[PDB]
Order: structure tokens, then C-alpha cells, then sequence
């Protein structure tokens, strides 16, 4: 079975360099002409570079042009992409990925990797603080209610959001985070449940965040109001 | 220097609806041109390559067609799993250029949000800092327009909104809107509140709730 296999991803500050490199599993490398490609949140797909079959030639992406390089080591059956003078746009998802080879160029892109994160930012590794995004913040009654987990001001790559250690996945709503301003990341996690169930069912949410390696578990309650 | 252009930049169809996805080149790209599809957590997928040759293991249900400029990418019968995003790029210029992608959703009866806010906690404040959170849950379709007022003043700038991605099993989205203030600011009014502007409600709707007020 044929793969691909990126690495060297991580944390940059802008202004500094970054080396990605791609590893084949199972396939020639040397007779093939080798992209990358990348996805930054929430924009579309894009063209890095490439370096021919023959390793002669190299094309770039017009927002890389210059501060890109990319390179082929048969001897290392390895393909690298250096990126200096990374700024904060550059923070994407990387793919490896293999040409076919057709004409003077290519007719497609067959084999891609599991891609690698880079985050190019200067904060520095912060776990998120927990708040409760407690329910009914008027009435009860009748029937569901929503509650949920505020993880704010995190800085890593991602976060992990659990609700009654896995228990709990009916009604969930765990949003996409916001870079916001100040560098750090946050995220609320919500779920809907019976009004009855309030006063009787426990509701934790377990946020777990890596690349501090930092566990929280919040409890959420009703606020109780005298 | 080679512009890509797909159209429409979504498409709302039923599983069992044939879906024809449009790629418009700058200029002549002659045969080097492949359609890929995308799912959110997923590696893209490469469907048709040199405009018309199906990759290894692509149902023939996918077909690419077309010439020079103008590219097609038909899906003859939506399978459930054929909800995607889909982009096309081309080989023939000097950087190989994709277009903006299509996205194929699910359309699906109008659904309207249950909406819900949430003051901050007494630990944030403790902290300094205040995050009002509006919740919009399980509406159907996407476009959903939220408006921060406090004490009936329309606030700019100081909101973020968050979607999740067309949900498996009932193909609506969620949509959470966080309004973020200092202690300072958040002290300095009383009635906090988020009006949800959707097809799917008769008139817009406002949650609201007073500082301090339980």
C-alpha cells in the first residue's frame, strides 16, 4: 500500500523559517513530480510548489514565490518544502502529494498525505480557561434546555471537547474555534437536554488540551440565584 | 496568471438528484485540468484527471467533461456520501491554480433556530474579561443573520460567529455567536441581547436577560 507521510510540523513564530518534509511508503519517488499543496481555516485549496520528476525544475504558488523552496533527496527518499519569512497567513494545513504525470505538466494529483498543521504565530502555549454556559437563563418547565462549555483563551494547534467522559454525544455541538485578536483561541461546546433531567442529570465537560497537557473537567449547573 | 472559476459556490440538492458542477478558465488549459472532492476532516480525493479520466477506485456516477475553457463535473445520482466540497484545478500555466470550490449540501425542509444566550460567568468576570454567548440550534438552510444590541445600541466589531458543518442525521447547522467585552464595558450597561434574523421564523427573534437580574 502506497502513502505519503509528512512531518517536521509545529509552532513557528513569523519571520522565521520552517522545514516540512514527506517521506513514500511502498513506490518509486524518483520518477515522479511532487506538490504541496495547502488549506488555511476556512479558505479553499492552494497551490504551493512543485519540483519536477527529474528534480531540474520548480514552480511556486504566487503567495509563496521567494520564500518558499522546495527539494527532492533521492539518497534520504525524501521531499522538503523550506519555508522562510512565515507570517500569519502561512498558518495552514500542508500536504505532500503525487503528480500524474501527463504532457508538459500534469493531468492530476493522485496520492496526498494526511497533511501536517502550522501554526505561524508568536503567543505563546496556553491551556484554556473553562466556563459554564450554565441553562434555563430564564425559564425550565415544559421540556429541553441547552447548556454548554465556554473554552477560552487557548493557544496549541486544537482542543478536545467531551461531554460525560464520551457518555454524552446525543444533541452535542462542539463549534469550530475563533482566532480571535489577541492571538488565542476559543471555542463554546453546547448540548441540548431534557428541562426535567436539570435537576437530577450531572453534565461535565471535558476539555483537554494537548499541547499544554492540561485536563478540565467543569461541572455544569443551574445558577442558583438568591 | 491562469484564473479559476467554479460556479455555483453551493448547491443545495436531494441524495438521488443529478448534480452538475461548472469550471471556468481564463484561458485555454488543453486536457490539464482534475476535479477533487474534499470532506472536512479528510485528505482531497482526487475523482477525474486530464478533464475526463476517473481515478482508481471513483464511481462512475462521477463523469468529467468539457473543452478549453469551459469544464463540467456531473454527479448523475447523489449518494449520501457525495456531500462534499469540489474543486477543480489546472496544470497548463506556470502555478497550477485551483478554483474557489463548490460546495454540495443536502437540501432539506426549512427548519427554524431554537435560540438561546447565555450571560458570562461569575469565574470570567473574576478574570476581567465578559463573553455573552447567542446560541441559534438545529435550522436549516446555512444563512442565518445575528445582531448584538446592548441597551439597544447595535454593536460592531466586538462579535465572532462559529457554524458546525451540516449535521449526519438531520442536515441543519448550529450557529454560536460570542459577544466579547472588558469587565469594564460589560459593567457599564444593563440589557444584553441578540436578535436572530431566519426564513424559518415568521419575524426576527431576541433573547434577552438584564446584568445581574437572575
Amino acid at each position: 500500500e502506497v502513502q505519503l507521510v509528512e512531518s517536521g510540523g509545529g509552532v513557528v513564530q513569523p519571520g522565521r523559517s520552517l522545514r516540512l518534509s514527506c517521506a513514500a511508503s511502498g513506490f518509486s519517488f524518483s520518477s515522479y513530480g511532487m506538490h504541496w499543496v495547502r488549506q488555511a481555516p476556512g479558505k479553499g485549496l492552494e497551490w504551493v510548489a512543485v519540483i519536477w520528476y527529474d528534480g531540474s525544475k520548480t514552480y511556486y504558488g504566487d503567495s509563496v514565490k521567494g520564500r518558499f523552496t522546495i527539494s527532492k533527496d533521492n539518497s534520504k527518499k525524501m521531499v522538503n518544502l523550506q519555508m522562510d519569512s512565515l507570517g500569519v497567513e502561512d498558518t495552514a494545513f500542508y500536504y505532500c502529494a503525487r503528480g500524474i504525470a501527463g504532457g508538459w505538466a500534469f493531468w492530476g494529483i493522485d496520492l496526498w498525505g494526511q497533511g501536517t498543521l502550522v501554526t505561524v504565530s508568536s503567543a505563546s502555549t496556553k491551556g484554556p480557561s473553562v466556563f459554564p454556559l450554565a441553562p434555563s437563563s430564564k425559564s425550565t418547565s415544559g421540556g429541553t434546555a441547552a447548556l454548554g462549555c465556554l473554552v477560552k483563551d487557548y493557544f496549541p494547534e486544537p482542543v478536545t471537547v467531551s461531554w460525560n467522559s464520551g457518555a454524552l454525544t446525543s444533541g452535542v455541538h462542539t463549534f469550530p474555534a475563533v482566532l480571535q485578536s489577541s492571538g488565542l483561541y476559543s471555542l463554546s461546546s453546547v448540548v441540548t437536554v431534557p428541562s426535567s433531567s436539570l435537576g437530577t442529570q450531572t453534565y461535565i465537560c471535558n476539555v483537554n488540551h494537548k499541547p499544554s497537557n492540561t485536563k478540565v473537567d467543569k461541572k455544569v449547573e443551574p445558577k442558583s440565584c438568591a | 496568471d491562469i484564473v479559476m472559476t467554479q460556479s455555483p459556490g453551493t448547491l443545495s440538492l436531494s441524495p438521488g438528484e443529478r448534480a452538475t458542477l461548472s469550471c471556468r478558465a481564463s484561458q485555454n488549459v488543453y486536457s490539464y485540468l482534475g476535479w477533487y472532492q474534499h470532506k472536512p476532516g479528510r485528505s482531497p480525493r482526487l475523482l477525474i484527471f486530464g478533464v475526463t479520466s476517473r481515478a482508481t477506485g471513483v464511481p462512475d456516477r462521477f463523469s468529467g467533461s468539457g473543452s478549453g475553457t469551459d469544464f463540467t463535473l456531473t454527479i448523475s445520482r447523489l449518494e449520501p456520501e457525495d456531500f462534499a466540497v469540489y474543486y477543480c484545478q489546472q496544470y497548463a500555466g506556470s502555478a497550477y491554480t485551483f478554483g474557489q470550490g463548490t460546495k454540495v449540501e443536502i437540501k432539506r425542509t426549512v427548519a427554524a433556530p431554537s435560540v438561546f444566550i447565555f450571560p458570562p460567568s461569575d469565574e470570567q468576570l473574576k478574570s476581567g474579561t465578559a463573553s455573552v454567548v447567542c446560541l441559534l440550534n438545529n435550522f436549516y438552510p446555512r444563512e442565518a443573520k445575528v445582531q448584538w444590541k446592548v441597551d439597544n445600541a447595535l454593536q460592531s466589531g466586538n462579535s465572532q460567529e462559529s457554524v458546525t458543518e451540516q449535521d449526519s442525521k438531520d442536515s441543519t447547522y448550529s450557529l454560536s455567536s460570542t459577544l466579547t467585552l472588558s469587565k469594564a464595558d460589560y459593567e457599564k450597561h444593563k440589557v444584553y441581547a441578540c436578535e436572530v434574523t431566519h426564513q424559518g421564523l415568521s419575524s426576527p427573534v431576541t433573547k434577552s436577560f438584564n446584568r445581574g437580574e437572575c
